[PDB]
């Protein structure tokens, strides 16, 4: 017996933090007002092909503040848990599966994709996309001294094993590069040097592994302003959209779009920007 | 298949032409329903040429999606606005099953939507506002909007009515919204023309098109307050009938092009300015 919704979310800064609980499981209690804040189960341990124990952690942020709007304007129940594989989704060829959180919400393990997840092509064909929470584009993380004029940079379109470029394994930013023959050249070098996650690539800038790090910007953009040792380049290419991830059949589909189109309207998709997004 | 399509004038998105004896270059031929006179109902459809941003998204989706259409103009209003309940303009269209998809300058809204199903957003839009460069003003927030009596003398701002902008200013600053009707416009036209004549001292409008203004203004002078900043930001989408068959291969295509940096072809060729 439960009409509770299952939310699927991930780790990224500053929509989704993930933090540990207190002796007692429960949250520090924090404030920007009250940070509210939700138990979310997820893996404790990373590393590919390593098993997988589910422990009860801490989420807050841009995302979950968008999570508990939905619901209460809803009027639904729900319980957060973490992406097992720690991937946002891509579909690989095995007979094609999704993985990540597209694999989640595709096989019911996720009634819900809560999370800056990028509407594309590929992942529309499957899933169902609420209107736009976010719109953003794709730009280039470097540290504070490296210089590049953009995606058309010869230090990119000729790649060498001098400068070091990649993006997230399993992204969209990998399914851009991958769709895109005009970009191919530059998807085969990132493919030798992609990160499990975007934090770990982020640090591997700031620990001079990675010369340049292709992300969404809402996320480069709020790391630039934190750490002054790291910078983004160029303009943005693929302006696209982050959106609610529901199955097709979904009940929910229609009034999750009206609520973020709400949310646009009456500012308080503008407040959960100056509250967590804006050296 | 072949699907009846409305849209409405609004440059760079829709641009009407008069025919050469046909429509040319990137022209598609578009109705447009003329009384012979006021004291009748009786008319005719004055055959016309479209072009423009959305005219181009239009030819992309007829090709990609494989649907051929009958193009015409709006004449019983403009955008959308709902009124006793029943709306007109290009929404009314679509509502009333006249037009099979409503194609143009067409911003994205909650109450739109209770009554249409819109396709992904294509075109980033809102809500700007324009003021000769030099103007002092924060943004829709600011005290000069807010509570325009507190100055000697007031703020003159308003909008061209009926449209999405002055619904969201009715709904979110009620006093504000009150005080600018006295300074309601016909157009954008007649909107600039104030603005550069000191009749007016700022424009609230549709961001797309007040960002495309800004950057193709004669010497510069006028300018969206901020770096072309957006309130309640939104979006343009092609309005489709409740449960419609063709949203999903339309949401697929306009995907498609932006993946395909198809999207960023058109911006460049319509959208980018001097300013
Ligand atoms: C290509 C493109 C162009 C404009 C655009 N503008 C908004 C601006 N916008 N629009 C809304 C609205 F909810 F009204 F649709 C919310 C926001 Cl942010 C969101 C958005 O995602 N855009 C997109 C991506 C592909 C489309 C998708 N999905
Ligand atoms: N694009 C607007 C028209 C202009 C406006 O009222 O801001 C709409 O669809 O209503």
């Amino acid at each position: 017996m439960s009409t509770r919704l299952k939310i699927v979310t991930i780790h990224q800064e500053p929509f989704v933090y993930v933090k540990p609980t207190l002796s007692d499981g429960t949250c520090k209690e924090e404030f920007t007002d009250p940070v509210k804040k939700v138990i979310c189960t997820g893996p404790n341990d990373t590393s590919p092909g390593s098993p997988r124990h589910t422990v009860p952690q801490c989420c807050y942020g841009f995302c979950i503040d968008l999570l508990i709007k939905l619901a209460r304007t809803m009027n639904f129940t729900y319980e957060v848990h973490l992406v097992a594989d720690g991937k946002f989704g891509t579909q690989e060829r095995v007979k094609k599966e999704w993985n990540g959180m597209m694999g989640e919400l595709l096989s019911g393990q996720a009634d819900m994709i809560v999370a800056p997840l990028t509407i594309n092509n590929e992942r529309a064909q499957y899933i169902e996309f609420s209107k736009p929470f976010k719109y953003q584009g794709l730009t280039i993380l470097v540290k504070k001294g490296t210089r590049i004029t953009g995606i058309n940079d010869p230090r990119l379109r000729n790649p060498s094993d001098k400068f070091i470029y990649a993006t997230v394994k399993q992204s969209s930013v990998d399914i851009y590069f991958r769709r895109q023959v005009e970009l191919s050249t530059m998807y085969r070098h990132m493919e030798k040097h992609n990160y499990e996650s975007a934090a770990e690539a982020i640090q591997a800038v700031r620990d001079n592994k990675l010369h340049a790090f292709i992300w969404d910007s809402a996320v480069l953009e709020f790391e630039a302003s934190q750490k002054c040792d790291l910078v983004t380049t160029g303009e943005l290419f693929f302006r696209s959209g982050f959106g609610i991830g529901m199955r097709k059949d979904s009940p929910w589909k229609q009034n999750v779009s009206l609520s973020i189109l709400k949310s646009h309207e009456n500012g308080f998709m503008e407040d959960l920007d100056k509250t967590w997004v804006r050296c | 298949n072949h699907l009846s399509i409305v849209t409405l004038e609004e440059a760079p998105f829709v641009i009407v032409e008069d025919i050469d004896e046909t429509c040319v270059r990137n022209t598609v031929p578009c109705r447009k329903f003329v009384k012979i006179n006021n004291s009748t109902n009786e008319g005719m459809n004055v055959k016309k040429c479209c072009k423009g941003f959305c005219i181009d998204i239009l030819k992309k989706l007829s090709r990609t999606v494989k649907f051929t259409y009958d193009l015409y103009l709006v004449t019983n209003g403009k955008h959308g606005k709902k009124v006793n309940n029943v709306w007109n303009g290009m929404i009314g269209e679509v509502v009333y099953q006249r037009a099979v998809m409503a194609v143009g300058s067409l911003t994205i809204n909650e109450e739109r939507s209770e009554v249409v199903d819109f396709s992904v957003p294509f075109v980033e839009t809102g809500i700007s506002v324009m003021v000769s460069r030099g103007t002092q003003v924060t943004g829709l927030s600011d005290k000069k909007f807010q509570r325009p009596h507190d100055y000697s003398p007031p703020f003159r701002f308003g909008t061209v009515p009926n449209g999405s902008t002055e619904r969201n200013i009715r709904n979110n600053y009620p006093y504000m919204h009150q005080y600018m009707t006295k300074f309601n416009q016909k157009g954008v036209e007649d909107a600039l023309v104030s603005l550069k004549t000191g009749k007016l001292d700022a424009f609230i409008y549709d961001a797309a098109v007040l960002n495309y203004k800004a950057g193709r203004d004669e010497g510069c002078k006028l300018v969206t307050i901020g770096s072309g900043y957006i309130f309640a930001t939104t979006g343009y989408g092609i309005a489709l009938q409740k449960g419609s068959p063709w949203k999903r291969q339309i949401d697929l295509a306009l995907l498609q092009f932006v993946g395909d940096g198809e999207m960023e072809e058109l911006e460049t060729l319509w959208l980018t300015g001097i300013c």
